[PDB]
């Protein structure tokens, strides 16, 4: 039942509010705006947003990871 | 309009047409499939609406208004338990797009009638 080590945690998808105006930035006039980069591959739709990291960028599903 | 409008939504939820979700909703915008769709008004979002109004009025996406974001969740049908009755556990939505394929009924010239003019 219970070890001696304590047990490990899992990576539990967290509750965020209101995720999607961190993407789209709301401007002034009628225009979107994307900061976040996609995917420019044909194998993934443009609708899929890939990850932000501060130094590369992760592709979404076929691990193609972007280096400046 | 209403019972026809009621009826779309429920054939796109028997073809299962529909994009359900603000996430599947700008998937459809994003890939330019936005045909129809319900918008909440005088709700309490606090700069939700204005979100929501500048992806509607993007290209070609219609504008029709509601009255409360909690009324729209048996329409779609979020969380319609116990079918035979009025559900006890229930969250809302905002909006809900549909992409319907089978597009061919009774009313819906009435409907795109009413659209186009
Ligand atoms: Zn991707």
């Amino acid at each position: 039942k219970s070890y001696t080590t304590p047990k490990k945690n899992k990576h539990k998808r967290k509750k965020v509010k209101l995720a999607v105006l961190k993407y789209y930035k709301v401007d002034e006039n009628g225009k979107i705006s994307r900061l976040r980069r996609e995917c420019p591959s044909d194998e993934c739709g443009a609708g899929v947003f890939m990850a932000s990291h501060f130094d590369r960028h992760y592709c979404g599903k076929c691990c193609l990871t972007y280096c400046f | 309009v209403n019972t026809a409008l009621q009826e779309v939504l429920k054939t796109a939820l028997i073809h299962d047409g529909l994009a359900r979700g603000i996430r599947e909703a700008a998937k459809a915008l994003d890939k330019r499939q936005a045909h129809l769709c319900v918008l909440a008004s005088n709700c309490d979002e606090p700069m939700y609406v204005k979100l929501v109004e500048a992806l509607c009025a993007e290209h070609q996406i219609n504008l029709i208004k509601v009255d409360d974001n909690k009324k729209l969740g048996e329409w779609v049908g979020l969380c319609k338990i116990d079918r035979e009755g009025k559900p006890r556990k229930v969250v809302g939505c905002s909006c809900v797009v549909v992409k319907d394929y089978g597009k061919e009924s009774q009313a819906k010239d009435v409907i795109e009638e009413y659209f186009k003019c």
